[PDB]
């Protein structure tokens, strides 16, 4: 131990370039550690964009269809697809995406933000109506100014 | 003269085997299987090879004079008679499958005795 | 007594001094501490064999087998039993 | 390794590669030692066969 | 034949390790040091009868021959210095490592002291 | 698995519990059939154990 | 072809994948000559080198 | 005075291991050790002379009793009996000695009222198992010393060997063991009690027998039971002595004369074999302690045909038994002094001249020695020559091959003892340490052993000392050209060529190497079926997945 | 050198203090991570079961082998006893009806 730097928010901040479904291009910083989806969440984005992870025990996580190029597939995480948590993943790419799917659709959850991810593009896919129950479901349509940031819990129940 | 030098054992830094429970690793060096001999050179480089093939002969070669003086031999090869009692005394030691006097073939009953005396191992109903 | 475990320089020069000169071949004013065995005393390797199991003898050792090939000099047995916690 | 110059160093390692048994081998082994400590098994097995048989020539040899 | 170990050497270090086991082999199966060193010399003695050798095929012939001689007169129970490696009086009473203590453990935190549940 | 149970009963003269577990056995193993192998094995067992549950 | 119970049970009919990873080994002392020997009788025994170096010095 | 031959060194161990000890250090229980020992010697003096010689046997009820559900009764009460009291003093009288030396050897170590309070509870347990008067006191007293064996064996822990020696010694005792625990539900059902005063069998069902004949096996170190005896080396030489000469290789042979319910072939079988069995192994070994202990082995293979015999040769049997404590502690104890006068070398090779001990060290070899080869009138002549003359006029026979082998046996042991003695000191010096011990305390130790070697031949064990069994002159000093052979060849040192014999019996016909294969790798391969391939595999229930 | 008790008692838990306190964690063992992977190995052994033909050959033989032998060593012994006892053949599962429990009211 000696004269080595003091520890800043600025080493731990990794930037990344999110379009949405309009086309407009987002600057949107992040942790280390952090997930995709939840640094979506904080910046800002409406309510509209998210979902939940349609595992059992995990429906409390907000999650969200992007795109990622050919470059950082390698650096999503790895799902088994034998395992419950692939089961997980193929409920949600059987209910929610469908036929908006590509050959980049991943989940927002599954990413884990580093170093690795720092200047990485990704966009916001499309997905099709869904309800988990009356309080917490989507018709379709991306018209609504309300921020998931302000929800002050999210219920599966 | 205790506190002598003693070789430390180095710990694991490599997968381990899957049936690693065979070493006796005790923190010095060096350890061993957990049975002695059961792997790892055996002294003078002898193997169980050399053992059964030496034994296949030897064990008969002790096995032989207790055969032949079981089946060919009997009580008349004794230069005397067993010791000898008055019916009383006689009566009741002899009632021990265990004793020495059934081989008195100069007994009456010398034959009924000897057949008293078989082992039996399972007691009938 | 002294030293931690291990016996002195002196001591130890003097034993393997006196163990060395035990060859007919071995002119007795040659033999000096760093003294190569096989340039400057003339022993071939049966005859550093030789010397080293009677250093074996001499300090109640079990030398280890890569060990005592590396002795090679006079020098290099002194160092080498100087380094012995069970040197007696 | 302070000591490694005294009573050998860690370089040679054991000559075993911690694999069970062959097969045959654990079977005829095995058959032996059920042979060797549980003998009044067939101790007492032999008895009721020899106890048995003899009752069959008493039947045998009655009825006639 | 020797071991792996054995065969990785230099052929001078091999030689030299065939005539030491052969020593050591001769001490322990004989019944005194004095019947050993006229056994210790007609060692020395076979080994000088192949020293102005050329030929590598009648050398590798010897030191094979001389090496499973070796690896049959193995002694069962070899004599070993005490306080050395398969010796009598190794590792007994060893000093003991450092150990750490903790003054006092019972009256730390207090009424705090089970299993979470 | 009806003819292989009559089959067994008739040939065996009496009716008990044998007739159901051949038959079961043979059904098993002609649903068993060109699979890879737990299931040749398996699949008379849970045929016969079907049999036995039945009884 | 059909569709049956069979797709879905996990059978335990895959073995276990190794690795070529080298495993650990403990250290051991050394033993110089290790041939194992198996005959009971050996013509190195009536070797003639055993019998000037063992049996013949007086 | 009873009771203070078996209450009285249980005290002592449980004041030199409990927290008393911290009180009184090394040097308190030193002193509190020999004093426990003394009053438990003078206690069974008193005895063995009130019963043996006087003949009233005495029976104590102590501590009421212990369980007794249904039929089955076991109860803490004693009786001392002409064997109880035989056994009585033999054990204290060894004890006393090799607390007095184990006092001055065990000098340096630092744990030494450890070791003082475990040699007190394994002869404490020892008094229990021959004090007891029925089957579960008894089992008390040989667990108790199976368990003190195995504190006492391995107590340099540090070291791996030791550790393994000791669970060895537990674990082929613990096969006999089960053997006798299935004996003593055999002769409890067709009995009906447990004491050995109701135990009079005239024609029982032949597992009786076999089943308490393997447990004194493992006890007493038989063929295919010998095994743990060797490896009981790795203890110090208190321990070896207290083992070998009072202690647990003397139980299975009083258990079975106590009885006198064995089948006579297989008891004169195993005696034989196990004679001429350890008779070779001692003759081609070179550790000093090993040789003894084959020894050891050998006598108690002569003692196991004697029982075999008759009453008038379980009594040999017990005379035997009883002569052999002596030499034998009085073997082991100068040999533990010619180790430590040579720097703890064990090796025979090694050894030589007068300088490396005592005089009285030397003198003390020698005549235990002289007692054990049946050199004539001192001590083993007497009982040794009696088990052999009883063998000779045998009517069954099986005892004619039994008797060859001894003569054979008796030729190897006057070898391979005089071979010990020639070694140690009448060759030249061929070790680099002499620091003969002189102390008062261990030459004080041999002293009393010798003086009980004396008190053997003056005062004999039974009334069998001066009978004549009448046989030829020819028959009769046979044993004694057999030692005078042994003693003959062993001073001239000669060897023979066959070395691939010399290898077979120097490595001691490689049992425990098939031991270690033949039962021991199959039982840990077993265990690895039971559990991986039927508690992970077989019977395993998965989870369904969803 | 940390002080964790006050001169009369009263234990502090120096939460904010420099040196390090000693407490329950203080000899917690340092993890070797090849045998933390050797037992997570052995903890989650069901996973390496497959049907090859030693699994099959052992399982036959050793566990199907001695739980008959098992059997058959229990109903020979139920025989012999019920033969010791002077009753005749007595009904066990599936052997047809025959004489359950002895009356004692009866002299066998
Ligand atoms: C005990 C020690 C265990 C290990 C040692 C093995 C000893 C075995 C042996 O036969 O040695 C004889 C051995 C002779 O072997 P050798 O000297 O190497 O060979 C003979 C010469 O080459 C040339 O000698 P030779 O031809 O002049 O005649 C000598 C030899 C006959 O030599 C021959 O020519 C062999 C022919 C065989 C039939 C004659 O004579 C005999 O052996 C006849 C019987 C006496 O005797 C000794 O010199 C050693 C004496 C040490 C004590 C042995 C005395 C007999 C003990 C009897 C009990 C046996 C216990 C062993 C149980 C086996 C397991
Ligand atoms: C309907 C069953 C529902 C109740 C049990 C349940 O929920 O099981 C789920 C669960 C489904 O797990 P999975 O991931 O689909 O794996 C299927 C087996 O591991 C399949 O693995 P496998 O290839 O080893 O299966 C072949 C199976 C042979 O299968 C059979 O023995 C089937 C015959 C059953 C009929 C009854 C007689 O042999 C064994 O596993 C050992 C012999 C069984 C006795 O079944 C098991 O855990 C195995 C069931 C075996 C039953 C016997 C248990 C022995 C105690
Ligand atoms: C229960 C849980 C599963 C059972 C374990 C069997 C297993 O998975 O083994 C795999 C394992 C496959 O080994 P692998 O590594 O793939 O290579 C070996 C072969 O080369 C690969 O050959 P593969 O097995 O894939 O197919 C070819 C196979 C040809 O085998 C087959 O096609 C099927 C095997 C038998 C037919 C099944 C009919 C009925 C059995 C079920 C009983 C139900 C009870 C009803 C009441 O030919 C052979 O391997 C020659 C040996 C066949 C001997 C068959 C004798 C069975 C009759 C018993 C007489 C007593 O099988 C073996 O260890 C080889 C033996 C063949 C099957 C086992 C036969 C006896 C064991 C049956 C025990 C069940 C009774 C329970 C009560
Ligand atoms: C009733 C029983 C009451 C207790 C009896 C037991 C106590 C006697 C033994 C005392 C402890 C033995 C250890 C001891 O005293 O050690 C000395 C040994 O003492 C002896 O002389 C021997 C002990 C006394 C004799 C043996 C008594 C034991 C009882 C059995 C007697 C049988 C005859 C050491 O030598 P030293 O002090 O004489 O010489 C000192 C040294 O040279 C300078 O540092
Ligand atoms: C069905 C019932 C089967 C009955 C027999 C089961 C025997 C199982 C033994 C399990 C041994 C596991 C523990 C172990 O290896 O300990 C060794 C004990 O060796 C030993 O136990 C080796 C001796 C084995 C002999 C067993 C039979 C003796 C009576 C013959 C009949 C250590 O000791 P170690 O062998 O390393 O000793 C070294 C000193 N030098
Ligand atoms: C971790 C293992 C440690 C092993 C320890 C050693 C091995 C022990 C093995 C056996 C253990 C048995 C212990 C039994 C304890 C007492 C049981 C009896 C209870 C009781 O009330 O009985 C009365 C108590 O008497 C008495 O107790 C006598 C009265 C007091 C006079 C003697 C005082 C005892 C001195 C002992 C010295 C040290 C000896 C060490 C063992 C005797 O009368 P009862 O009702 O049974 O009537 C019948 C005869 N009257
Ligand atoms: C030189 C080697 C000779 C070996 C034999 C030992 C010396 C015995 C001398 C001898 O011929 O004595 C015969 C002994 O034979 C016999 O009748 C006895 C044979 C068995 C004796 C073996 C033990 C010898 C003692 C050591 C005659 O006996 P004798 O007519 O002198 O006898 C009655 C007087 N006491
Ligand atoms: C409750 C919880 C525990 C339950 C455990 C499983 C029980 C399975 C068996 C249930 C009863 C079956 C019917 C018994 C009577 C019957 O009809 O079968 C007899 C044999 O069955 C038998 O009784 C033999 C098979 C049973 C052997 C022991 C049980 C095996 C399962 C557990 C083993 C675990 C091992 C671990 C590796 C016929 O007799 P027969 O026709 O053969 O006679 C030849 C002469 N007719
Ligand atoms: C635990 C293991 C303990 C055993 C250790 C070693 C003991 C070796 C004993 C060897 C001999 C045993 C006795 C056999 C001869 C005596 C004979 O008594 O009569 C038999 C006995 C007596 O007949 P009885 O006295 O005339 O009625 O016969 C029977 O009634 C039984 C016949 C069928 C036995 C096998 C049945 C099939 C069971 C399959 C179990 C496998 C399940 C696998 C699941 C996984
Ligand atoms: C129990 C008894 C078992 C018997 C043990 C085996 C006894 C057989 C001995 C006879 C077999 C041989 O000589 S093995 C053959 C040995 N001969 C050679 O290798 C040719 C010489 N080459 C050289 O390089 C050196 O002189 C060299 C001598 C190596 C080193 O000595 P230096 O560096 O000074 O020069």
């Amino acid at each position: 131990h000696g004269p080595a730097q003091t520890p800043t928010v600025f080493d731990k901040l990794v930037e990344v370039t999110v379009v949405d479904m309009n086309g407009i291009r987002h600057r949107v910083r992040g942790l280390q550690g952090q997930s995709l989806a939840q640094a979506l969440v904080e910046y800002g984005f409406p309510d509209t964009y998210f979902f939940p992870n349609m595992g059992f025990y995990t429906q409390h996580i907000v999650d969200a269809h992007v795109f990622v190029p050919k470059e950082f597939w390698g650096k999503v995480q790895n799902v088994d697809p034998e395992s419950d948590d692939g089961l997980a993943v193929k409920r949600m790419f059987r209910d929610i995406v469908q036929d908006y799917q590509r050959d980049t659709s991943f989940f927002a959850s599954y990413i884990t933000l580093g170093a690795e991810h720092n200047g990485m593009t990704v966009g916001i896919g499309p997905i099709k109506p869904w309800i988990l129950h009356s309080e917490w479901a989507f018709a379709g349509v991306h018209d609504s100014r309300n921020k998931q940031f302000d929800k002050p819990t999210v219920e599966i129940w | 003269g205790a506190g002598a030098p003693v070789k430390l054992a180095p710990r694991p830094d490599k997968p381990l085997p899957t049936w690693y429970e065979l070493w006796w690793d005790n923190g010095y060096y060096p350890g061993q299987p957990a049975a002695d001999f059961m792997f790892g050179a055996w002294p003078g480089n002898m193997t169980e090879t050399y053992y059964l093939r030496f034994w296949s002969v030897f064990g008969l070669a002790l096995a032989a004079p207790f055969y032949y003086v079981a089946n060919f031999t009997d009580e008349t090869r004794m230069p005397m008679v067993p010791q000898q009692y008055p019916a009383e005394v006689r009566d009741v030691l002899v009632q021990r499958r265990n004793s020495m006097l059934k081989h008195d073939f100069s007994a009456p009953d010398f034959k009924e005795v000897k057949d008293r005396a078989k082992i039996y191992w399972t007691p009938m109903y | 007594g002294f030293g931690g475990g291990f016996l002195d320089k002196d001591s130890v020069t003097e034993r393997v001094l006196h163990v060395t000169k035990h060859f007919e071949k071995i002119d007795a004013s040659k033999v000096s501490p760093a003294a190569s065995f096989e340039k400057d005393l003339g022993l071939d390797s049966l005859d550093v064999v030789e010397l080293v199991m009677a250093l074996e003898e001499e300090f109640g050792l079990e030398i280890p087998d890569a060990e005592a090939d590396k002795i090679a000099s006079v020098g290099d047995a002194i160092n080498y039993i100087c380094s012995n916690p069970m040197a007696k | 390794t302070s000591l490694d110059h005294v009573f050998g160093d860690n370089s040679n390692k054991l000559n075993y590669n911690f694999e069970p048994m062959g097969m045959g081998s654990l079977f005829i082994r095995t058959m032996v030692m059920v042979g060797v400590f549980f003998f009044p098994v067939f101790i007492m097995i032999n008895d009721d066969y020899k106890y048995t048989s003899f009752l069959d020539k008493v039947a045998a040899a009655k009825a006639a | 034949m020797a071991s792996e170990v054995v065969l990785a050497l230099p052929h001078k270090l091999r030689v030299m390790r065939m005539y030491r086991t052969g020593l050591k082999e001769l001490i322990n199966w004989s019944a005194n040091r004095h019947e050993w060193y006229p056994r210790a010399y007609a060692l020395r003695q076979e080994f000088e009868d192949s020293k102005a050798l050329t030929d590598r095929e009648e050398i590798r012939k010897k030191l094979e021959h001389g090496e499973e001689l070796l690896a049959r007169f193995r002694h069962w129970e070899p004599l070993i210095k005490p306080e050395f490696v398969g010796g009598t009086a190794y590792s007994i009473n060893p000093a003991q490592p450092k150990l750490k203590f903790i003054p006092n453990y019972d009256a730390m935190d207090e009424y705090k002291k089970g299993d979470h549940l | 698995f009806s003819f292989t149970d009559a089959t067994v009963e008739n040939m065996r003269g009496k009716h008990d519990m044998t007739s159901g577990m051949v038959a079961g056995a043979v059904t098993g193993f002609l649903f068993g059939m060109g699979r890879p192998m737990p299931q040749p094995v398996a699949w008379p067992l849970a045929f016969a154990g079907a049999a036995v549950a039945a009884d | 072809s059909m569709k049956t119970l069979a797709d879905y049970i996990r059978w335990r009919n895959k073995e276990p994948i190794k690795a070529s990873v080298e495993e650990w080994r403990p250290p051991v002392p050394v033993i110089n000559y290790d041939k194992p020997q198996n005959d009971v009788l050996s013509a190195l025994d009536k070797d003639p080198i055993v019998r000037r170096v063992l049996i013949n010095p007086k | 005075m009873f009771l203070l031959s078996v209450f009285f060194p249980l005290l002592g161990g449980l004041v030199n291991t409990s927290p008393i000890a911290r009180f009184l250090g090394h040097r308190g229980s030193s002193i509190i050790a020999i004093g426990c020992m003394v009053v438990a010697f003078i206690s069974s003096v008193v005895i063995y002379y009130e019963v043996v010689f006087m003949g009233c046997a005495v029976s104590v009820d102590v501590f009421g009793t212990w369980f007794s559900v249904g039929t089955f009764h076991a109860g803490w009460t004693f009786n001392f009996d002409l064997l109880t009291a035989n056994m009585l003093f033999t054990v204290t009288g060894v004890s006393m000695a090799v607390h007095m030396y184990a006092c001055d050897y065990m000098r340096q170590d630092p744990h030494l009222n450890l070791f003082l309070g475990y040699l007190s509870y394994f002869t404490g347990f020892m008094c229990v198992l021959v004090a007891a008067d029925n089957l579960l006191v008894m089992l008390v007293g040989w667990e108790g010393i199976g368990v003190c064996s195995y504190l006492l064996i391995g107590y340099w822990s540090h070291r791996l060997s030791a550790v393994k020696s000791a669970q060895k010694a537990i674990l082929v005792n613990r096969v006999s063991d089960g053997l006798l625990m299935w004996g003593v539900l055999w002769v409890w059902y067709h009995l009906g009690s447990l004491e050995y005063d109701l135990l009079n069998v005239y024609s029982a069902s032949g597992f009786v027998g076999l089943s308490i004949l393997i447990g004194a096996m493992g006890k007493s170190a038989q063929i295919l039971f010998h095994v743990w005896l060797a490896d009981a080396m790795e203890g110090p030489t208190p321990v070896s002595a207290l083992i070998h000469a009072a202690t647990l290789v003397t139980a299975g042979v009083y258990l079975l004369v106590r009885l006198h319910i064995h089948d006579e072939m297989f008891v004169i079988i195993v005696g034989s074999l196990t004679a001429f069995m350890a008779g070779v192994f001692g003759a081609t070994q070179s550790d000093l302690k090993r040789v003894i202990a084959y020894s050891t082995c050998s006598q108690l293979g002569y003692m196991m045909v004697s029982l075999g015999l008759g009453e008038t040769g379980g009594e040999a049997s017990m005379g035997h038994l009883m002569t052999h404590a002596s030499f034998k502690a009085a073997l082991f104890l100068a040999a533990g002094m010619v180790i430590s006068g040579n720097g703890g070398n064990q090796h025979i090779a090694r050894y030589g001249g007068s300088a490396h001990s005592a005089m009285f060290t030397m003198l003390t070899l020698m005549v235990a020695s002289l007692s054990l080869i049946g050199w004539p009138e001192l001590s083993g002549f007497y009982s040794k020559e009696t088990i052999l003359n009883l063998a000779a006029i045998c009517a069954d026979p099986i005892a004619d091959v039994a008797h060859t082998l001894l003569l054979l046996t008796a030729m190897l042991t006057s070898a391979y003892t005089t071979k010990l003695f020639y070694q140690c000191f009448m060759v030249d010096f061929s070790g680099s340490s002499v620091t003969p011990v002189r102390n008062v305390l261990p030459i004080l130790a041999m002293a009393i052993l010798l003086l009980d070697i004396m008190l053997k031949v003056w005062v004999g064990t039974n009334l069998l000392s001066g009978m004549l069994f009448f046989l030829p002159w020819g028959v009769k000093t046979l044993p004694f050209g057999l030692m005078v052979a042994g003693i003959l060849t062993a001073t001239a040192a000669v060897g023979s060529e066959r070395f691939t014999l010399i290898r077979f019996c120097g490595s001691r016909w490689g049992f425990d190497q098939l031991f270690a294969r033949s039962p021991v790798n199959p039982i840990f391969d077993l265990g690895r079926i039971t559990w991986a391939i039927g508690d992970r595999g077989l019977l395993s229930v998965g989870n369904l997945r969803a | 050198e940390a002080k964790q008790f006050t001169p009369d008692g009263k234990y502090m838990p120096g939460i904010f203090s420099k040196a390090k306190p000693l407490d329950r964690s203080t000899q917690w063992v340092h993890k070797n991570p090849y045998i933390e992977a050797w037992y997570y190995r052995r903890d989650h052994f069901e996973n390496e079961f497959v049907w090859n033909y030693r699994t099959t050959i052992e399982a036959l033989w050793f566990l199907g082998g001695f739980t008959a032998a098992a059997y058959a060593l229990s109903v020979f012994a139920f025989r012999q006893a019920d033969r010791r006892s002077g009753y005749p053949k007595r009904q066990i599962l599936g052997d047809e009806p025959a004489m359950v429990l002895p009356d004692e009211r009866q002299f066998y």
